[PDB]
């Protein structure tokens, strides 16, 4: 609802945040016998060599080492643009010019 | 057995500490809100004065008040104790010194 | 060790599998010409008994 | 199955009763002070309003 | 009068050191929380050279009321997130424990 | 196993353009390859004011060990002076050796990599298993067993 | 503004007191389950015994 | 080339003048002191500082580098390519310097892009109300997702095992159980033209 300025959104932000690193630490500090159940230590156990590479546990994974071939096709980005701004009644400005 | 009993003992101890910790919060947050309350009649008086039917007495009357309830925020900010760990005079996050 | 900056070398990236350690300190000669020849030169060997 | 001194029933009424007695004392001071918000923490967005 | 650069520049040293709040909130050596509460207090909020004697420094003075109130408020409402995810992170514990 | 290096004849003597880069130390002291490059590969020229320039060239560099005989290979990436150059005629560079030190390997496990830096060998609440002491292993085969610290 | 100021002041009086009732009537229900859960177990098992 | 007031800025104003910098009551936002602006980005905030003193150069150079800090910024190419992309990151627009059919056909602007595709290359503002709203932001071009063909084979014999084209980069359901994530910032080389200036 608009009537809030944009620094109540930020205040709600950080509750927000506050709430995430709660979920995180429970989600990690779960334990039995020296056990983490949560922790995808139930099912599954990964490990890779480069650094950008995400892996997510759903159910029983089958085994093995495997290779990856990856080829990309670019997309484009994002351009914004601010509005024009002049100068007062009282103000003098000076520039290098040439023609 | 013995696992099971010392992760129960830390467990409890873990439960006491929470409400211990949450103790310290209530009583700062009890004394921002006085400071806050303060700081809003500040702004009345300030609003207050700046209309021209006044003398420069009238304005010297309005000016003692003010450094008086400035000097009571200061003590009030300097005042606030708990266990001999004084707490908004930058006690709990830093400490700083130079020549 | 002791020595200035007599080149022109701003800084370094990218250290990947380079060994480790960083105590035997590393020459990294950057000569502004001159003549080389052909040689060669034995680093290393290794025996187990 | 009887057992000697195994009462978790006793545990999980303890717990329950210390959300009901919470619950109660919360209301209690929110009739008693007459406002919405209090303290700090019941919303964060109404205080700078 | 004239006014001129005393040409030798000045040197001056700073220490500075932390004093951070831990809270231990799990049975196991790592889990814990961290608190900080900052400085709060005239100097801090800026008004310390706030005066009222001509009819020319109230604007300033309300201006600068406004800005230390929005910063108070900041304050207590990260205070009150702080105490919602104590109040949060209670209950598990007991859960866990009754399991 | 035997280790050696090689090395390639060039005239390096031009108008201008490049230079040769020889890399030796180390813990085993060795005395490692030379190489050469060709015209105007080190340093750029100006476009006005540059808002600073770096030239980027790549090396790889091997070692062997004493005592299993693995190779092992790294790769590093000099930054190259903003701009230089003649009255426009093809650039310039500045000769000389400086010092280097280095800090971890990288992003793989080197033969002598501590055992202390390993990130498999850290818990998921920041504490590494080798901070309380030593650790046992037991090994079961063949109707016999044995452990090492 | 008053009245636009004067809406996050309490909540209709009404809803207050009904939480406070039921939270009040529930109370007295769990002392009564609890102090039954403490009777029931050393008696049966000591009855057995 | 001297240009009078009531005009296109030019490098060397300083901002306390900007007629966009003072309310309808003629008080400027710089009077009481210094303001915040906050930038939100790739999971990650920064915060700046202004002063009523500083001039449109220092406020394009401390924007460029808050963004750098972020890692939006040209990657570990360490080439002059990288040197220049960064420097054309966050660009002003004088009298003397416009382009005609190009992103910078209007005069006295600020142009801000990013050096990622994607839902990546999404920027927040956070400030100020009147801040904000003098600022005036507004957006010429969206940004859009990648192709991604990924083929996956045994590390041991090389028998195949499947193929996809997907498009947030994410493989799933050809590995029983489990679900990869790759970046965006592989396989990508960036260039500057200067000629249409993008």
């Amino acid at each position: 609802n608009g009537v809030y300025t944009t620094n109540d959104r930020a205040e709600i932000q950080k509750e927000v945040d506050q709430l995430k690193e709660e979920i995180n630490r429970i989600a990690s500090s779960t334990e039995f016998n020296t056990k983490k159940l949560l922790n995808g230590d139930s099912t599954a156990l990964w490990s890779s060599d480069s650094s950008d590479l995400d892996v997510v546990i759903k159910s029983a994974v089958a085994e093995g080492n495997y290779n990856l071939n990856v080829t990309v096709d670019p997309g484009k980005n994002f351009v914004y643009k601010s509005d024009v701004m002049t100068l007062n009644e009282d103000a003098i400005g000076a520039e290098i010019v040439t023609a | 057995s013995e696992k099971l009993r010392g992760q129960i003992s830390g467990l409890k101890r873990a439960s006491l500490n929470a409400q211990d910790g949450i103790s310290l919060l209530q009583t700062a947050e009890g004394g921002l809100q006085n400071i806050q309350d303060m700081l809003q009649r500040m702004r009345e008086l300030a609003v207050q004065a700046g209309n021209g039917v006044y003398t420069t007495n009238d304005r010297a009357e309005i000016q003692k008040e003010v450094d008086q309830l400035k000097e009571e925020i200061n003590r009030i900010a300097s005042s606030t104790e708990f266990n001999t760990k004084k707490l908004l005079n930058g006690d709990s996050t830093a400490l700083w010194s130079s020549d | 060790g002791g020595d200035v900056n007599e080149t022109n070398v701003g800084f370094v990236t990218d250290p990947n599998t380079l060994a480790s350690t960083g105590t035997a300190y590393y020459t990294v000669d950057v000569t502004a010409g001159a003549d080389t020849l052909s040689s060669v030169a034995t680093m290393s060997v290794y025996r187990q008994a | 199955a009887m057992y000697i001194n195994t009462n978790v029933p006793s545990l999980t009424a303890q717990r329950y009763l210390g959300e009901t007695n919470n619950a109660v004392s919360k209301s209690l001071e929110r009739l008693s002070s007459g406002l919405r918000i209090n303290s700090a923490s019941d919303d964060a967005s109404g205080l700078a309003i | 009068m004239e006014f001129s650069a005393t040409g030798e520049s000045e040197d001056i040293k700073l220490h500075l050191v932390d004093n951070a709040m831990e809270m231990q909130i799990g049975a196991n050596e790592g889990q814990t929380i961290l608190a900080n509460i900052p400085q709060v207090d005239t100097t801090s909020l800026g008004i310390d050279d706030i005066l009222m004697v001509d009819q020319e420094l109230a604007q300033e003075s309300i201006t600068k009321l406004d800005k230390a109130l929005e910063t108070v408020s900041g304050v207590r409402a990260t205070i009150g997130a702080q105490i919602n995810r104590l109040e949060y992170t209670m209950t598990g514990l007991d859960t866990t424990r009754e399991n | 196993k035997i280790l050696l290096s090689t090395t390639e004849a060039v005239d390096t003597s031009a108008t201008s353009g490049g230079g040769t880069i020889a890399i030796s130390g180390g813990p085993a002291g060795t005395t490692g390859a030379i190489i050469s490059y060709g015209n105007n590969e080190l340093t750029k020229v100006d476009n006005g004011d540059t808002t600073i320039d770096y030239n980027s060239v790549t090396v790889y560099h091997a070692a062997l060990n004493v005592e299993t005989g693995n190779l092992d290979v790294g790769n590093l990436t000099f930054n190259f002076r903003e701009d230089t150059g003649t009255d426009t005629a093809y650039g310039s560079t500045t000769g000389g050796s400086f010092d280097l030190l280095v800090a971890g390997g990288g992003e793989a496990a080197t033969s002598t990599t501590k055992l202390k830096d390993i990130s498999r060998f850290t818990t998921d609440d920041g504490v590494n298993i080798f901070a309380a002491g030593p650790q046992e292993l037991t090994i079961f085969g063949n109707g016999s067993s044995a452990t090492i610290y | 503004l008053t009245a636009a100021e004067s809406r996050i002041r309490d909540l209709d009086i009404a809803d207050e007191m009904a939480k406070f009732t039921k939270n009040q009537i529930l109370a007295q229900s769990n002392i009564s389950m609890l102090a039954q859960a403490n009777s029931l177990p050393q008696m049966a098992l000591s009855l057995l015994g | 080339l001297v240009a009078g007031g009531g005009e296109a800025a030019t490098s060397t104003t300083k901002l306390k003048d900007i007629s966009r910098f003072t309310t309808d009551d003629g008080v400027n936002i710089f009077a009481a002191g210094p303001q915040e602006l906050t930038i939100f980005g790739n999971g990650s905030s920064a915060t700046i500082y202004l002063e009523g003193d500083d001039t449109v150069s220092e406020f394009e150079t401390k924007l460029s580098s808050a963004i750098l800090e972020l890692g939006m910024g040209a990657t570990a190419g360490t080439s002059d390519e990288a040197a220049t992309v960064n420097s054309n990151l966050v660009n002003y627009v004088s009298t003397g310097d416009v382009t005609d059919s190009s992103n910078e056909a209007l005069a006295g602007t600020f142009v801000i892009q990013t050096a990622r595709l994607g839902d990546d290359s999404k920027l927040s503002f956070i400030g100020d109300q009147n801040l904000i709203n003098a600022l005036s932001l507004a957006t010429i071009q969206e940004g859009e997702n990648s192709e991604t063909t990924i083929k996956v084979t045994d590390a041991h014999t090389g028998k195949f095992i499947g193929s996809d084209s997907v498009n947030d980069s994410t493989l799933r359901g050809v590995i029983q159980g489990v679900d990869v994530k790759i970046d965006s910032d592989v396989g990508v080389s960036i260039s500057w033209n200067s000629t249409k200036k993008t």
